[PDB]
């Protein structure tokens, strides 16, 4: 009563701005959700809404689309797959076995996107060439991120960076990134074949001139955005899919408590402590 | 070349510092004296990165920057003129000499207990120098109704 | 003489005669460039080379299908040769 | 070597179903990854080939896509959002600070989606009329999952609500499962008005309709979809989004470490 | 069959060095646990043991058991707490809201123990005295992890602090790391 009356002042400890449910319709980012359905925007906007409070172009939904599309999944041996399998297997609720299969994502596992884009975005505004970029690297005894693949290579290319790469090409207004990134990934397959440009490397490198070039984002907040961890969420959020599969696959075929075989172990223990 | 106005209702100043419940009786004061916008426009506090400080002006919520260097503060707020140093003894003397070496600044008041006589006259004699107008330390500072307050003068609202 | 053998040091030449040449007081005047160089060195002079030609040997023009042998020689580091004289023969 | 020769026996401790990447080809469930992308099955299709290995017509696929964007975020109030800001104001990651708020997603908070479908198959499959079905669940002491809202009750319907009801009578080939709750909250609704088909009961209700009608799926196979949690993995899949942009959110704000206040918490120790 | 006659070899895919499980005994760091038992190793023994693989002496033992227990709680306000709390409330099992609690521990919640002793460790390998380390930690505005209470001060000690410098002055041999944090 009286707040309502306004003769108490007390601070608010939150600060929102991506969603408002306290109206009539629910909001997201300043736009009602019939609006958001009544234009056709759907996933893409709704999560370009969600993270970054633009409404993006359509090109830009779609491709945000396809990249949650192509990292849906990447089979059953990675380890978050593995860790999501096992907890599914151990009998586990959903919440609980995607979360233990996500919480090996980092930098060893999920964040060759994050980290290819800082990377190649680090080269490219600094003013060196793709050439210089490339002996940087070496000299620093780094691999590039976002190049080489397990057996494709240039004449037998990896088919969801074609398609991602033709999409980009035809849609995105400017990529001078992306053009940095295939003048790198050729004199690496000069290098040697297999070494060209992952999913990985070019989804962070379009998403990074998506942001730079779409129009809706000024070179700072862009450039925060990589920093915060968007590509980590985009990797996250795509590969929940995937994880969720996994779980109810391995409810659907009945699999059992899970142990790990002791042959498969290596027990090598102090003598007596 | 001291000026004779030190403080009007469009003065706006930094706050070296956090001082949370000075900065908020100073709001207070300016929104009790009908003034049109607040005369805290940044804090300095290098121990924090950049990042907004919520306060109050009258009931609505409102947010003032806090930078970790004074030189940010100084270059996004070229129309602050005074600076309240809210320093201890032992840095009210670098951080004033910092903010002589600003020309925006017209007035520094330094809340400190204690300084040394030696550093003090330093101060004095580059204030001197700059024409730049020191309310001394080891004070509360001064009030001007209906224009300005400087940190706690007058107790709270 | 030395810049001429500046030239074939970083241009990374290993055959390099001139026949005839020309001294006179107008200048130099080059006739024949019999040439061979490092092909192998040309990650090194990629700029420095632009385009570069490796004219075949004297005798029969190069087969559409070998010079595909040729094209795929340099795909990856494995070597891929193929030489024909007469494709009549029956000893393959 | 010997695997390669085809001359040892080791059985595999783990079976799949939804991917294979060992090919040169990208695989969801017996799809190639192109085939995927030529046939613009979005993210509905790939989700139903990688959760029900199935294609799904259409009309499915746009379905689980409204159903996604639906529930993508309802504000930072809730549970599982208050844990992801706090966790993100902590300093955590991304993947802790999603983590913290999904982890509390279940029974009272995430599962009304699950919990309403479950209710609703029962008495539908039962056979019992939507007035007898009102009265068991009076009877049983059990308020009806996917029955009741804050403010909106009769003509200011939920926005969300209807946009998913027409999609469904428009696209949808048969909704019986949806009838039923129609009619029960009909029945509700002249009970008292604010007593309508949540965004939740009408979600659980039509992908129970859409898992049994859309012809890709046996009575048993969606029954066996809906008791394993695949309902449970939309809403997680969905609030994924607003959880992310809300850690997102209070990354931009560079809003600091939270603590609770003392003057909201009752300290009743023993002594 | 292939692999007992040795005719095989197949590389182990994962390497321990903390527990044995395969032998009729349980092992921890390769010690019985009736040896554990009937030494009197308590947590902190057993947490020697599976942490470092190191058989503690009994004052290390002990005052792990004490670091525990100070750190045991610190009330519901704290992030952590008031996520395990947020997460119980919802209707969730014990690991849930214990693990969405923990998952807030970090940098800015519960981080200060290890960047405590970071902090004291590198001043005090590098040669630089108490006062140069204060002055060198405030040049570059950072404060001073580890020090700093809201309402206690000298001549109203901590006694958490009181109590476990009071034992680690008791029985610890040596406390260079300390004497210095004690001179900051
Ligand atoms: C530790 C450190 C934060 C203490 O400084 P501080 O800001 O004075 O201490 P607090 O943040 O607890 O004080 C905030 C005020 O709000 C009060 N407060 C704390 N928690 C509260 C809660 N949940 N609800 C309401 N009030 C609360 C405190 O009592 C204090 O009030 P006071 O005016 O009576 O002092 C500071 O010295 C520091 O940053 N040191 C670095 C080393 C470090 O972080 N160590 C880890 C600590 S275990």
């Amino acid at each position: 009563w009286a707040r309502e009356l306004g003769l108490i002042r007390k601070p608010a400890s939150f600060m929102t701005s991506i969603c408002d449910e306290r109206g009539q319709e629910l909001i997201y980012a300043g736009m009602p959700i019939t609006e958001v359905f009544k234009e056709e925007m759907g996933i893409g906007g709704v999560l370009g809404l969600l993270w970054f409070q633009k409404r993006l172009p359509k090109y830009s939904c779609q491709f945000i689309e396809m990249c949650l599309m192509v990292t849906a999944d990447h089979g059953p041996a990675v380890s978050g797959a593995h860790n999501t399998i096992i907890c599914a297997r151990a009998g586990k609720d959903l919440v609980s076995s995607l979360t233990s299969g996500l919480l090996t994502i980092g930098d060893r596992f999920g964040g060759a996107l994050d980290a290819a884009a800082k990377m190649f975005s680090k080269a490219f505004d600094s003013g060196i060439i793709p050439m210089e970029f490339v002996n940087k690297m070496k000299k620093e005894g780094k691999l590039i991120m976002g190049i080489g693949h397990r057996v494709k290579s240039i004449n037998n290319p990896d088919m969801r960076v074609q398609i991602l790469k033709d999409y980009v090409r035809q849609h995105f207004p400017a990529t001078p990134l992306l053009d940095y990134a295939l003048e790198v990934e050729k004199i690496t397959t000069s290098k040697k074949p297999n070494l060209i440009l992952n999913v990985a490397g070019l989804i962070g490198v379009a998403f990074v001139d998506m942001l730079r070039n779409c129009g809706s984002f000024t070179r700072e907040e862009a450039d925060e955005y990589i920093d915060i961890g968007a590509l980590n969420g985009i990797f996250v959020l795509g590969r929940s899919m995937g994880f969720i599969g996994h779980y109810l696959d391995q409810k659907r075929l009945k699999q059992g408590l899970y142990r790990h075989p002791w042959d498969d172990i290596s027990y090598v223990l102090p003598e007596h402590m | 070349g001291k000026s004779t106005t030190l403080f009007s209702r469009h003065t706006k100043a930094i706050v070296w510092g956090m001082q949370t419940r000075a900065v908020q009786g100073m709001l207070d004061f300016d929104y009790v004296c009908s003034r049109d916008e607040p005369s805290v426009a940044a804090m300095v506090y290098p121990f924090t990165g950049d990042h907004k400080q919520k306060f109050y002006w009258g009931h609505k919520e409102i947010l003032i920057p806090v930078f970790k260097n004074m030189a940010d503060a100084m270059r996004k707020h070229p129309e602050v003129d005074v600076l309240i140093n809210f320093a201890s003894l032992r840095s009210a003397y670098d951080s004033t000499m910092e903010t002589m070496n600003y020309a925006q600044i017209r007035t520094i008041a330094i809340i400190a207990e204690g300084i040394p006589e030696a550093l003090t006259r330093k101060l004095i004699k580059k204030a001197d120098q700059k024409g730049v107008t020191i309310i001394g330390p080891a004070t509360v500072g001064g009030i001007k109704p209906g224009c300005f307050k400087i940190g706690n003068t007058g107790g709270m609202l | 003489i030395s810049g001429l053998f500046n030239f074939y040091e970083d241009l990374y030449f290993t055959y390099l005669e001139i026949n005839p040449l020309v001294v006179t007081k107008d200048g130099v005047y080059v006739l024949d460039l019999a040439a061979k160089v490092d092909a192998t060195a040309d990650y090194i002079c990629k700029v420095k080379w632009g385009d570069i030609e490796f004219p075949p040997p004297f005798g029969r023009e190069a087969y559409p299908e070998e010079a595909y042998i040729a094209d795929l020689d340099a795909k990856s580091g494995a070597s891929l040769k193929l030489t024909l004289l007469n494709p009549k023969g029956r000893i393959w």
